[PDB]
DNA sequence: GGCACCGGCAAGGTCGCTGTTCAATA
DNA sequence: TATTGAACAGCGACCTTGCCGGTGCC
């Protein structure tokens, strides 16, 4: 059946991370801005925590 | 493998079920209770108001309290499909021209707190236009808390032509519960108010001209229905019958400033590229619970047909299914192969945040 | 005095000399090429979908044979319901005033 | 880092312009909100947009922009420019709890690039970033000139920019980025003078032809060329304002100038011994008015258009205070003296990449007729014309250029920050150009 | 000169911000190569059918552990509407006509029935020459035939009824000498039948006399077969009539006063063979939105036909009052192709009966089928006399009573001879019925179906058979909305004979094996059939224009002793009971799919 | 020489159309 | 034993893309 053909068709299905851990959480953070005059002015970004590798 | 789920979200009746189904699984008033001095959803929250105060997360199609928002999509999932989201990937409609902010927070809400593997958040007008079978056309959308008129061509929507009435169907049902008190009767609760938007969805209709309607008014019997109330009382409604809507058409009736939905319609269309117009004249599409009235067809047809150039060819679309139509385009386009290369995957959120929802859900 | 040095003339310029050449250039490439295809998408997805919402109303070979079924399995069931009302002898009326 | 997502800077891009005033987002390939510069007014109040216009009792129509194309009306622009950026663009508060009938400051976070015409004043762009850093609690804010940001909608650094909008057509020069001052030139000759050249023109027919606006017809019923209209109209009770008639009308003027009127694109100017005698003789163009009554125009589609190109054909003003167009005011006229503004070795450059922007440069022909006067006034060079925009739909040229703006890295460098702003208060007149 | 050291101490310093080079979106193509779709693939997927498995097994269920009297059978009709139980025997007939208070009456706002012309030159104007000269050589053709079938004929006739008829003038007798009593409607009571409004229907209608001090108007929703647009000011008010007319039946016929109660009920609902896709979709809609009952189902006049009689394969022949309808029935399916549909019935019997008696100086000329009385006794005068059997033909005397409102009772004698047998002889040629009128307003309020996604293209049924006659009364790139627009400007005649014919050849598609089972298979049903001899009349003409069939054909009335009104409805109420019918449109559906699920669940293609 | 527009072409699977074979009914 | 509901096998029509190529700009 269609769903069930593997290659390019489905590599969508086959990617999902079904019953899978949280994803990681953001929060509406601020960042720096600088002007060509040296000036500095905030802007809300969002952010999250890093993913780190051992 | 299972299938995606699609959510239809709205000012008055949430709408949810499975991809690929012809019809929703649950359907439900889009109501949060919370103790006075637990929370509740839907019927359960109207059959024990007494304890509860109530409010709509919901108002004039878009999101305004995300903190009951997610109690409805917590009940949706959990106690209407009786499924874990984090088995399905997710659609999600959208009001036209909703502001750039709410796309991020439900955009956060399905991964961060139901950890959903994929999602796609969906313009409510482009889905009806699928359903009723099209590329391009116009579509009239008129639901519980607000009404929109969109154009649409070779699937693109096209913003600065959108033009929202502000008026749909509370409105009118606040406007016959007046005239029906200005005929004797009283209606002035919660208790009321549902049931005179019962009597709406039976007995109203739309004039086809409302000038002959309100002189003959006087003469007809068999404009006077009649109906039965929860308390055995019969109530009788008249001339209220082809009232109540014809605040569609004028909008002075039930006292705003705001052209009727042939006007707004006729705008919008004019407002597009002029040769885009031929198209959009013969592909008029209605959309949503308003818009089932018995005659809103016919009456629409001649009030455009009014205003446009005689060389024009004017069309109106009303397919049977319209009141889920734009449940039904979901159904649809989260069901071809091809969905799979749209969505949102979970991969990309832990990657980007919510701003992904402006770069892929275009 | 502020925004009036010579340098501040030169670093303004050269700001807008690069934006106007190298960036405008390549993000209108970029945009409209983008406009492209997202319109494409757009088209191809509104043309399959507006199809299949069409589809169950086509007429096919199958879906003819299975209705013929149908009417068939109904109209055996009826001859078998007067067989039924035949072998015990159904009666009806009285028409006294 | 690796702390941010695909979020960036989400600029706010606003263009007023006399007839159309055009709001929304970076990053996007057109506005998502544009509305008629005119606002209604009743009982005290100001009321927006297309959908609101409408027949009541005084209802009395203003616009907040003068024809300079400059703001002139501060208190209603803060209103407008309120609904915009605000009303439609941002999520709103929920209503009280106690009134749904089931119980028995705001842009803090996007700046704001705003379009100003090429020969707005000091006093009039120190007032534009005033009324912004008071009212609205914006993080930052630029002003800049509809012919740069038409030039970038077309993707050019150094371009003419031909810009033939509703109170005025304008002629400049674009070289990297930033108007040369000298260059720009300016006139009447334009969309609002073309709709008086056509109901000059319509005064003037053997039969007058009069034009009855949309909202008057109740119902109306098919005629066939020049015969006698067949409709009824609505009755009110209450005089309609001559005002809410002549932005009424205007609709109508606009479908004829978008389907009916033609610039002549034939060898030579329109007047030239064989030319009209032959443009009478051609197939017309049809047209119907609101009121049913139908008409097929001939010779009559040039010569309302004829007279921005040579002043002699113009028909007499219908308001007779109005000043009649001079040949300087003429668009070959503009264009000779504005590239007499430049120097001579950057000419070249500049005719290869001309840049054409603003409804009134849809009239059919247009193109044409440019790219003849130009061949035939300078010889010996190449000559391309090229749209500003994305795609098909040019009407939002000036726009689309501030979308692509306020969207590239490099430029979120410039923005006046509020703190820079609240410092210095007059600082846009130096750290902006 | 520029440098970098400069800038730095004036503070000035070009910066990337850490952004990217543009935040333009960049977008990816879709590759579509090969696609699929899961878009209503499965049973499981369509509301309809899931509904209909868990409906299966609940029942497999309950096995392992519907009634009758919960189903009301509905048949509508432009006279007669029947309806009753599907556990009971018989439906009750009504007529189905709806009385309300109005300004002016029936007779009030239009021209007499039938059409004359009171001022012209003389009886050849006043009735029309054309129609004058068709009765005059139907005479002579009867008499011919009489003569050559071998039976007496006087060579005078005619002038020994109309001197009679002419000189008889009416008696009066009812103060004191004992008549019928008839009992004109109390329209000032109150109605016990639970509802406030007094309003009238059925027997109770027509005996509203023409004078009360409330006017009451009578209107009929139905007329030749379809919808009666032409009578009615707006679709609204036509559509409210017909939810009041069928919503009294429930109340009135049936008893079921308490309108709460409807709920618990089902209905089937007969439509005819050539529907019209707005009137099935108008009676779902009354059933479910305004009745509110649990299903609705439907069935075909000639499918059910056979299912009352217990066959497999017939030609059903259906007469009715102002419709006639062809088709041919096999292995459960109406062919789609054999139908046809006729624009007349035993009324136009009436109105022509009458008309031939008028124009042979009837004694009362001031008749006028639009009034109530006149109505009754035209109808009654019509059933008693008019006779298909040519044998019993005579001069005959008999006599009738005028009871109109508040006058006394009014008797005629009169004398007929043939008009009897040449107003039924109408069905073997239609020009002497008054068919010039039956077009008007065939689209003035409801517009022709057109297929829901495609708009210009129309979804009404068609066949082969019915084009074939349109083609026979009127010889016939455009579009479908053009060609379909021609054709309904065409009325669909046709003789009798010819057009069971016409469906037969069509139904067979060129078989004469097809053609030789069918034609031996000949059913005749509903009310305009009940004239004397229909059945043998009807089989003489099709042998006579047929040798090659001639030894086979065979014409059967009704069905297994029933009675030819109540043969289609007792197949419907079967329908009902049959365990294997799955055709029932549930409540839940239409609320959230319209007509939409009508296409997924009836026993052919919509 | 890189990159692009426009075109004819070879090719991949899904889908409906055609057909064989089987277990089951009565 | 004739007929049925169904699983299974086989094939062509169809839409869509990547490929090789002519012609062209830069
Ligand atoms: N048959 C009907 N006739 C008239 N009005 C109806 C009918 N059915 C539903 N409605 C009305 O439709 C409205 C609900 O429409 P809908 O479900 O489209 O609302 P919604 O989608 O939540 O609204 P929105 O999309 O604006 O947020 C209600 O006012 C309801 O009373
Ligand atoms: N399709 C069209 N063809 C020609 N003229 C048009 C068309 N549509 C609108 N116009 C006219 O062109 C003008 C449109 O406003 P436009 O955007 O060109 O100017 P603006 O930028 O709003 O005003 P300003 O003159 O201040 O720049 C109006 O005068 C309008 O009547
Ligand atoms: N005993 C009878 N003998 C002869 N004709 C009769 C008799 N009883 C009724 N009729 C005639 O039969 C006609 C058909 O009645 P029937 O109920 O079949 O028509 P209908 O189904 O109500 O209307 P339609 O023509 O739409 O089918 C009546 O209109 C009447 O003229
Ligand atoms: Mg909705
Ligand atoms: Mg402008
Ligand atoms: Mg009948």
């Amino acid at each position: 059946g269609p769903k069930a053909n593997q290659g390019a068709i489905n590599a969508g299905l086959r990617a999902l991370d079904r019953s899978g851990k949280p994803c990681r959480k953001w929060t509406r953070g601020t960042f720096q801005m600088k002007s060509f005059t040296g000036v500095v002015w905030e802007i809300p970004r969002w952010t999250a925590p890093p993913r780190p590798k051992p | 493998e299972v299938a995606a789920l699609v959510i239809d979200n709205g000012s008055g009746m949430c709408k949810a079920g499975f991809a690929g189904d012809d019809a929703p699984r649950a359907v439900f008033p889009s109501i949060v209770g919370r103790p006075r001095h637990d929370s509740y959803v839907g019927d359960e929250a109207q059959s024990k108001r007494g304890i509860l105060t109530l409010r709509y997360p919901i108002e004039h199609g878009v999101v305004t309290n995300w903190d009951d928002m997610e109690k409805i999509w917590h009940h949706t999932f959990y106690n209407e499909l009786r499924v874990a989201p984090e088995e399905h990937p997710v659609l999600l409609t959208e009001a036209p021209i909703n502001p750039k902010s709410n796309r991020e927070k439900m955009t956060q809400i399905v991964f961060e707190t139901f950890n959903a593997p994929a999602f796609y958040v969906s313009i409510q007008a482009v889905l009806s236009l699928y359903a009723s079978g099209r590329t391009t056309g116009i579509v009239l959308d008129s639901g519980d808390g607000v009404t929109h008129v969109v154009p649409i061509y070779e699937g693109f929507s096209l913003p600065h032509a959108i033009a929202r009435l502000d008026m749909a169907g509370r409105d009118l049902t606040d406007y016959l519960m007046k005239i029906l008190a200005e005929r004797g009767y009283t209606f002035s609760t919660t208790a009321e108010r549902e049931i005179v938007r019962d009597i709406k969805e039976k007995l109203c209709y739309v004039a086809l001209d409302f000038e002959q309607e309100i002189q003959t008014a006087a003469q007809s019997s068999h404009l006077e229905k009649s109906y039965e109330l929860p308390d055995g009382q019969v109530i009788t409604i008249g001339n209220e019958r082809f009232r109540a809507p014809e605040a569609l058409f004028q909008p002075s009736v039930l006292g705003l400033e705001s052209g009727g939905i042939h006007v707004t319609t006729f705008n919008s269309i004019m407002k597009c590229d002029v040769d885009v117009r031929k198209d959009l004249y013969g592909n008029i599409v209605m959309s949503g619970g308003t818009t089932m009235y018995p005659g809103l067809s016919d009456r629409m047809q001649k009030e455009i047909t009014a205003l446009a150039p005689s060389s024009m060819k004017v069309k109106i679309i009303a397919p049977p299914e319209r009141k889920y139509s734009v449940w039904i385009g979901g159904s649809i386009l989260a069901s071809l192969s091809t969905f799979q290369q749209m969505w949102i995957s979970k991969q990309e959120y832990d990657e980007s945040g919510p701003s992904i929802v402006h770069r892929k859900c275009f | 005095l502020k925004f009036q040095s010579k340098g501040y003339n030169q670093i303004y310029d050269q700001i807008w000399r690069d934006l106007a050449r190298k960036d405008v250039s390549k993000v209108f490439r970029l945009a409209t090429d983008s406009y492209a295809t997202k319109a494409s998408n757009l088209k191809k997805t509104a043309i399959l979908a507006s199809k299949e919402a069409k589809r169950w109303q086509l007429r096919t070979n199958k879906g003819t044979k299975d209705l013929q079924a149908r009417a068939k399995r109904v109209m055996r069931d009826m001859m078998g319901f007067w067989k039924r009302n035949e072998r015990e002898e159904r009666d009806l009326r009285k028409a006294a005033e | 880092a690796d702390i941010y997502g695909g979020d960036e800077v989400s600029a706010l891009v606003l263009d007023p312009g006399y007839c159309n005033t055009r709001a929304g987002f970076a990053g996007e390939e057109m506005p998502k909100q544009v509305i008629p510069s005119f606002y209604g007014h009743v009982d005290g109040r100001d009321l927006f947009g297309d959908e609101v216009i409408v027949p009541r009792a005084g209802f009395e129509v203003r616009n907040y922009m003068n024809r300079d194309s400059m703001v002139e009306d501060w208190d209603a622009a803060t209103r407008v420019w309120e609904y915009l950026l605000v009303q439609r663009l941002q999520p709103p508060r929920p209503t009280p709890a106690s009134k749904n009938g089931l119980n028995v400051k705001p842009l803090t976070e996007n700046p704001l690039l705003m379009t100003e015409a090429p020969w707005n004043t000091p006093k009039a762009r120190e007032k534009a970033i005033e009324v912004v850093m008071e009212n609205w609690g914006t993080p930052a804010f630029w002003l800049s000139r509809t012919p740069v940001l038409a030039a970038f909608a077309a993707g050019k650094a150094t371009a003419l920019v031909i810009d033939v909008g509703g109170a005025n057509t304008s002629v400049t020069a674009i070289h990297d980025g930033m108007v040369l001052k000298r260059s720009i030139q300016r006139s009447p000759a334009a969309g609002v003078w073309l709709s008086g050249q056509i109901r000059s023109m319509w005064k003037s027919q053997d039969p007058p032809v009069n034009v009855v606006p949309t909202f008057m017809v109740e119902n109306k019923k098919p005629v066939e060329a020049g015969a006698p209209p067949d409709c009824r109209l609505r009755n009110f009770g209450f005089p309609i304002h001559d005002s809410f008639r002549a932005f009424e009308e205007e609709r109508v003027l606009t479908e004829f100038k978008e389907s009916v009127v033609e610039v002549w694109r034939g060898p030579g100017k329109y007047l030239n011994p064989g030319n009209e005698d032959f443009a009478k003789t051609q197939p017309g163009r049809v047209f119907e008015f609101p009121d049913g009554s139908n008409q097929m125009w001939r010779e009559q589609r040039y010569r309302v258009a004829e007279g921005m190109w040579d002043e002699t054909a113009a028909y007499p003003s219908l308001n007779p205070d109005e000043a009649a167009i001079t040949k300087a005011q003429t668009i070959p006229a503009l264009i000779k003296a504005a590239l007499d503004g430049v120097d001579v070795d950057l000419r070249p450059n500049l005719l290869g990449n001309v840049v054409v922007t603003g409804s009134t440069s849809l009239l059919n022909g247009f193109n044409d007729r440019l790219n003849h006067e130009l061949t035939n006034m300078y010889p010996g060079l190449k000559i391309k014309l090229h749209a500003a925009g994305l795609t098909s739909e040019r009407r939002f040229g000036a726009w689309i250029g501030g979308s692509i703006l306020a969207s590239l890295g490099t430029f979120h460098q410039m923005w006046i920050s509020r703190k820079e702003y609240e410092e210095n208060g007059a600082g846009i007149v130096e750290k902006r150009c | 000169k520029v440098s970098e050291r400069v800038l730095a101490r004036e503070g000035l310093e070009r910066t990337d911000n850490g952004m990217r080079q543009t935040s333009w979106p960049e977008v990816q193509p879709i590759n579509q190569k090969n696609y699929y779709t899961d878009y209503m693939k499965r049973d499981d997927q369509i509301l309809s059918l899931r509904l209909q498995n868990e409906a299966n097994r609940e029942r497999l269920v309950k096995t392992a552990q519907m009634d009758p009297s919960k189903i009301i059978v509905i048949h509508p009709g432009s006279q007669n509407l029947r309806i009753g139980f599907a556990s009971d025997a018989l439906p009750k007939t009504i007529p189905m006509v709806l009385g309300t208070q109005y300004s002016q009456t029936e007779s009030e706002m239009h021209e007499a029935l039938p059409r004359r012309q009171f001022e012209g030159r003389t009886m050849e104007q006043q009735y029309g020459e054309e129609w004058v000269k068709k009765y005059q050589k139907m005479c002579s053709d009867l008499k011919v035939t009489m003569r050559a079938n071998k039976l007496k004929v006087l060579p005078n006739s005619k002038d020994l009824v109309v001197n009679f008829n002419r000189r008889t003038e009416p008696e009066i007798i009812s103060q004191h000498n004992d008549p019928l009593q008839v009992e004109w409607t109390n329209v000032n009571k109150a109605p016990e039948d639970g509802t406030t409004q007094k309003v009238f229907i059925g027997q109770q209608a027509l005996r509203i006399a023409e004078d009360s001090s409330p006017k009451y108007k009578l209107w009929w929703p139905i007329q030749h077969g379809w919808l009666n647009e032409d009578d009615y000011p707006t679709r609204a008010h036509l559509f409210d009539d017909l939810e009041m007319l069928l919503d009294r039946a429930l109340r009135r016929e049936l008893g079921l006063t308490k309108k709460a109660d409807w709920k618990q009920y089902s209905c089937v609902i007969v439509i005819p063979d050539l529907y019209d896709k707005r009137y099935v979709e108008l009676l779902l809609h009354l059933c479910i939105e305004f009745f509110d009952l649990s299903r609705v189902a439907f069935i075909q006049e000639s499918m059910a036909a056979t299912f009352g009689a217990g066959y497999t394969q017939a030609c059903v022949v259906d007469v009715g009052a102002q419709k006639t309808s062809i088709s041919c029935v096999e292995d459960g399916l109406v062919i789609e192709d054999s139908r046809v549909n006729l624009k007349y019935g035993g009324y136009d019997v009436t109105e022509t009966f009458i008309k031939m008696m008028l124009y042979d100086n009837f004694p009362y000329q001031d008749i006028n089928l639009r009034r109530r009385h006149d109505f009754l006794l035209a109808e009654e005068l019509k059933m008693k006399y008019c006779t298909l059997s040519q044998a019993n033909i005579s001069v005959q005397a008999f006599d009738f009573h005028l009871r109109a409102p508040n006058q006394p009772t009014r008797k005629y004698q009169f004398k007929f001879y043939d008009e009897v047998i040449l107003a039924p002889m109408g069905f073997y040629d239609p020009s002497i019925f008054d068919n010039s009128t039956k077009l008007r307003g065939r689209r003035k309020l409801i517009d022709r179906s057109y297929n829901a996604y495609d708009v210009d293209m129309p979804d009404d049924p068609t066949s082969s058979a019915q084009l074939a006659i349109l083609a026979m009364v009127q010889p016939s790139q455009r579009s479908a909305k053009e060609i379909a627009a021609e054709r309904d400007a065409v009325l669909p005649i046709a003789p009798l004979d010819v057009a069971i014919l016409t469906s037969i050849q069509h139904a067979a598609k060129g078989d004469e094996k097809k053609v030789r089972e069918l034609v031996g298979s000949i059913m005749v049903v509903g009310g305009g059939a009940k004239i004397p001899h229909f059945a043998p009349f009807l089989e003489e003409k099709l042998k006579i224009r047929r040798p090659d069939l001639a030894d086979r054909i065979l014409v059967s009335r009704s069905a297994r002793e029933m009675d030819e009104q109540v043969v289609v409805w007792k197949g419907a109420s079967v329908f009902a009971k049959l365990s294997t019918n799955d055709s029932w449109v549930t409540n839940y559906e239409y609320k959230m799919l319209g007509s939409r699920c009508i296409y997924m669940k009836l026993l052919w293609h919509y």
